[PDB]
């Protein structure tokens, strides 16, 4: 199966740009590029030939609900096994969360450190990157109105992003940069 | 919802037989907006009939205004078929001079 | 004076993307339209044809971008209420601004209908919204984390009330002056022993107008016959108000017409 | 003038 990679990563801010990139180890005339998610598409691509390598680079343009969702890449000589999903988000959408860090972000080697995202806006869900596979449903509203997710945790630079369950691939603004220091 | 159109026919000014006029036909009240109106001189369509952009009023209901120039006689009859989704078969309304 | 804007976005299940329908009105004079189905923003009303071709560019990028929103918005609606791919479904929207007798904001509005059915709209205090239903709060919810109600209120009390004010100066000859209507009575034997009386109000500006009909200075507001008020097409406005009368009692029956355009109401009789 | 589409979608 191909692979398809996001550059510089999945997490695609609105109005902005990225490339995926379909690369296989069998040479591939033509590449495919298919969406599933709220809008569908299939995009085409001739395919670059380099050293054994079979290559197209698909240019996701200005980013909108509608280029988001789960792409796979597949490759023909004139279709191939579909390349793993690759979900590609679109993030700017709604009011940026807070991220928190206790004990403080700054902990000794060994001292669990947990995260909270919160926010006054009632996302359903939260989601933290550090690169992100951590979600973690929101409790809520809390006494301040508050909507909030724990992530129980080396070292490195944090953001949260909240969502809503009916969309699953449009999040908020990024939080604030916090940054875990593990020393 | 949904709502039968309210159909009236008329024309721009009063008619005068031999002068220059416009005879409308204002279709309102109804929705979805998808609507079919014809005008018709003497049963036959009428080829070249513009229409309004579509808007609706308060209570979300559609209306359109379609209309074409004609010059009235004595010896033509004119009216106006409208189809929708709320219509059993297409009702036309006839174009009454005092109407 | 007002400002308002409606939008009409209805999916076509297998015959393409939502089309999408603007128009926007100066009080009862639209200046300004917008079909999806090149689209362009387009003058509608010689007192905007003024603006300048950047004006429109920004206005047709507006309009577009807002097809393409509507687009995803009934793909959530559909949603919402687990409707099915192969059904029409609509997504109206109605905004904008009035103004008071000192030319500044009085009341901003926004609302939005799904299917015909009221969904949700902007409160009053322009900070907050009521939803409909229980997918109206979803959608509630989503804007109150887009922060979208300053936006509209930004709109609203700002830049709706200065174009506003600025299309008004631009048609000041069209726009800032009722014109009255032109009347007559009309009369038809019916059966034999009655007549109708049809009072006719033509050619006025703006569209609200009131016509009644007095038998002996009577109003005869049941056994009256009223028709919608209709666009003429050259941007004046028709209405009559008919009642049916016995023979030989038409002259105890006068039409009353009331219309801004008119420094005093018009009677009319009419007489053999 | 029309009313910027920001965030609005339903």
């Amino acid at each position: 199966k191909p692979s398809l990679l996001a550059h510089p990563g999945r997490l695609v801010k609105s109005e902005e740009t990225v490339i995926l990139q379909c690369w296989s180890d069998v040479r591939f005339e033509h590449f495919l590029l298919h969406r599933e998610g709220k809008f569908k598409d299939t995009l085409h691509l001739i395919g670059e030939h380099h050293d054994g390598v079979s290559k197209a680079n698909f240019s996701i343009g200005p980013m909108m609900q509608d280029l988001a969702g789960t792409y796979r890449c597949y490759g023909s000589v004139t279709l191939s096994a579909p390349s793993d999903p690759l979900d590609i988000v679109i993030t700017g959408l709604y009011e940026k969360p807070s991220l928190s860090a206790q004990p403080g972000p700054t902990v000794l080697a060994g001292e669990s450190v947990t995260l909270s995202c919160s926010s006054r806006s009632s996302y359903d869900m939260y989601h933290l990157s550090r690169e992100a596979h951590e979600c973690r449903f929101s409790a809520g509203p809390k006494v301040n109105g508050t909507f909030q997710a724990d992530f129980p945790l080396h070292g490195g630079t944090y953001r949260c992003f909240g969502s809503f369950r009916d969309s699953p691939y449009e999040w908020s603004n990024s939080s604030d940069p916090l940054l875990v220091s593990v020393t | 919802i949904q709502r039968t159109p309210k159909i009236q026919v008329y024309s721009r000014h009063p008619a005068e037989n031999g002068k220059s006029n416009f005879l409308n036909c204002y279709v309102s009240g109804f929705h979805p907006s998808d609507i079919e109106v014809d005008l018709l001189k003497n049963g036959e369509r009428i080829e070249k009939v513009e229409h309004s952009d579509l808007s609706f009023s308060k209570d979300w209901s559609f209306y359109l205004l379609y209309y074409t120039e004609f010059t009235p006689t004595e010896k033509d009859e004119y009216a106006c078929r409208v189809n929708h989704v709320t219509l059993s078969q297409p009702k036309i309304v006839k174009w009454d001079r005092d109407m | 004076h007002s400002m308002r804007y409606f939008y009409t976005a209805v999916s076509r299940p297998g015959r393409g993307e939502p089309r999408f329908i603007a128009v926007g009105y100066v009080d009862d004079t639209q200046f300004v339209r917008f079909d999806s189905d090149s689209p362009r923003g387009e003058p509608r009303a010689p007192w905007v044809e003024q603006e300048g071709p950047e004006y429109w560019d920004r206005e047709t990028q507006k309009y577009k971008r807002q097809a393409q929103a509507d687009r995803v918005s009934l793909r959530n609606l559909r949603g919402y209420y687990n409707q099915s791919e192969a059904g029409s479904h609509t997504l109206q929207r109605m905004y904008g601004c009035d103004l008071g007798p000192d030319g500044r904001l009085l009341r901003g509005y926004d609302q939005s209908a799904y299917d015909g059915k009221d969904y949700i709209a902007l409160n009053e205090d322009l900070r907050s919204w009521t939803a409909a239903d229980t997918a109206a709060q979803i959608t509630q919810r989503k804007w109150e984390a887009a922060r979208e109600a300053e936006q509209w209120r930004a709109y609203l009390e700002g830049t709706c009330v200065e174009w506003l004010r600025r299309y008004l100066e631009n048609g000041k000859e069209t726009l800032q002056r009722a014109e009255h209507p032109k009347t007559h009575v009309t009369h038809h034997p019916v059966s034999d022993h009655e007549a109708t009386l049809r009072c006719w109000a033509l050619g006025f500006y703006p569209a609200e107008i009131t016509l009644t009909w007095q038998r002996d200075g009577e109003d005869q507001t049941q056994d009256t016959e009223l028709v919608e008020t209709r666009p003429a097409g050259d941007g004046t406005f028709q209405k009559w108000a008919a009642v049916v009368v016995p023979s030989g009692e038409e002259q105890r029956y006068t039409c009353h017409v009331q219309h801004e355009g008119l420094p005093e109401p018009l009677t009319l009789r009419w007489e053999p | 003038i029309l009313k910027e589409p920001v965030h609005g979608v339903y």
